[PDB]
């Protein structure tokens, strides 16, 4: 009786391009679960990566 | 009158000791420079989002987050008005039982910043599925230098 | 196997921590790096 | 698991936040009541610079 | 004109407190609006007492809320130690179980003797 | 012989010390009992009921 | 910090505490 | 059970030790600290 919204099509394409990053409200945003996805203790999260 | 001033300063230039207790009271005088301490308080509640962004979790995501610093030695008190809850965030390793009547005390320190999940654990009505817990974790000094600075009344 | 793939692990988070110990150390030497250009203002200052 | 048991007391430490949660129908509430005070950094260089900024 | 070696104990004292005054305030303020960048902040919470182990804490709430009106009652008002048991006692309780107390006291049906 | 001397010195005596309304006197998380209102076998309440 | 789907094991830990108990439960 | 009390005792009296040192390098550091502000006082008693 309720298929939410997270589950279309759109909504999964738009959230692939984000990744696993989380936003914060006082802070940039980071990277959620930094061992599994294999992320160096130098970086905290994609805005404050700025590449090379 | 002013060379009594400046015999007062040839005094501090000879004796070490007026020396040293002119620099204490100098130290007496900065100290009353300092602001005085000032309370931080909140109280304020989390409920669960019912519609969700991309880059947003669903039944996960709330509207309101707990802020804690992190290398911070961290009490939490947890009880319940009502019902049964239990508090329980995964990746910080904590589940604790919030008990009507009871102050149960946590003991927490985290090591990195994050953003951290949970939801609560214990069955409490037809809406146990909707409570769920975010914890913002920064660094202590934006904690004491930014984030304390919004609840200064 | 099952402690191998553990011990693997647990090597990747130590190298974590200590890379994010070796961060955080270089933001505040710049720190009182600051503070102690803000000193040497502050010494001209009362000097002048 | 008894060692490990014992060390969920980690009081050994300056407590630097306390917050109190509390679990309605259905949400969370979260309190603090804590105090903020400032303190002089290194001050015996302030006191230094003082003395100087007196002794001439 | 009165030299040092004529003056006496409460004018030289006047004297360090004007020599000492009329450069911090140059240094720090008046107010103290300039030393905002030798400050450090720090957060002061209700200590650990000794007398409460258990990780239930309701009774270490109970006994700093009533050891603050007994300093209240004892120590005047304005005492350092009422001041401690009041930030204690704050540091710890629910602001619910507070207000629920004070309406207690308020309605007479409190059990302490002062 | 005791019992029937407290068979003899039974409801004659009397009390006339009232009780405050302290919260875990007088329990009504439900309005009043089963049977009525004051509790079973109980002739005389003794918590105030005005309070003053 | 979040859970992933198809996963198998415990979270990412933030705490030492977490991670002792993780330790523990792989020695078991 | 008498030899784990004993080495409990153990424990407790090297802990004792631990913190009993660590109280005593406060002092003795505190010491050679007033001494060289102490040095510092002649340097310019010497240089004025
Ligand atoms: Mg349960």
């Amino acid at each position: 009786t309720y298929r939410p919204e997270s589950l279309s099509k759109e909504f999964l394409e738009e959230q692939a391009k984000i990744g696993e990053v989380a936003q914060r409200m006082n802070a940039p945003p980071v990277y959620l679960n930094p061992f599994t996805n294999r992320i160096p203790g130098s970086i905290l999260g994609p805005e404050d990566a700025k590449p090379e | 009158m002013s060379e009594s001033k400046d015999q007062l300063k040839e005094k501090l230039k000879a004796d070490p000791s007026f020396r040293a207790e002119l620099k204490d009271r100098i130290k007496n005088a900065l100290l009353s420079k300092v602001p005085a301490s000032v309370p931080i308080s909140y109280n304020f509640d989390s409920y669960m989002l019912t519609e969700v962004q991309p880059g947003q979790l669903r039944v996960l995501e709330v509207d309101e987050r707990l802020v804690l610093p992190t290398n911070t030695l961290i009490r939490l008190l947890v009880t319940a008005s009502d019902v049964l809850h239990s508090w329980a965030v995964p990746a910080l390793g904590v589940k604790m039982d919030a008990v009507p009547g009871r102050l149960n005390q946590v003991w927490m320190s985290i090591n990195r910043e994050g953003v951290f999940y949970g939801q609560c654990s214990e069955l409490c009505g037809a809406n146990h599925s909707f409570m769920p817990i975010v914890v913002e974790a920064i660094s202590p000094r934006q904690f004491l230098t930014e984030y304390v600075k919004k609840w200064i009344s | 196997a099952w402690k191998t793939w553990h011990w693997n692990e647990k090597r990747y988070i130590a190298q974590y921590y200590a890379d994010m110990a070796r961060r955080e150390a270089r933001e505040d030497a710049a720190r009182k790096s600051a503070l102690a250009d803000k000193y040497k203002q502050l010494e001209e200052e009362l000097l002048s | 698991s008894l060692t490990l048991i014992y060390s969920l007391d980690q009081h050994t430490e300056r407590p630097g936040l306390t917050v109190k949660i509390i679990g309605r129908q259905w949400y969370w509430s979260y309190e603090m009541h804590d105090h903020l005070q400032h303190k002089l950094l290194d001050p015996d260089r302030l006191v230094g610079i003082a003395e100087k900024a007196l002794v001439k | 004109k009165p030299t040092l070696e004529s003056l006496s104990a409460d004018e030289l004292e006047e004297l360090k407190n004007e020599v000492v005054s009329e450069v911090v305030d140059k240094i720090a303020g008046e107010d103290g609006t300039k030393l905002a960048d030798f400050l450090e902040p720090e957060l002061i919470t209700a200590p650990y007492d000794p007398r409460f182990p258990n990780r239930n804490q309701a009774r270490h709430c109970f006994v700093r809320f009533n050891e603050y009106y007994k300093c209240l009652y004892e120590r005047g008002e304005e005492h350092p130690r009422c001041q401690f048991y009041q930030k204690a006692y704050q540091s710890l309780c629910p602001s619910e179980w507070v207000e629920s107390w004070q309406e207690l006291r308020e309605k007479g049906l409190w059990t302490g003797k002062y | 012989a005791f019992m029937l001397y407290d068979f003899a010195v039974g409801l004659e005596e009397e009390h006339h010390v009232t009780i405050p309304p302290y919260p875990w006197m007088r329990i009504r998380r439900l309005p009043g009992m089963p049977w009525g209102q004051d509790g079973l076998f109980e002739g005389h309440p003794r918590v105030a009921t005005t309070w003053p | 910090d979040s859970p992933q789907p198809w996963q198998l094991l415990f979270q990412d830990t933030a705490t030492s505490t977490a991670q002792a108990m993780i330790d523990l439960h792989h020695d078991i």
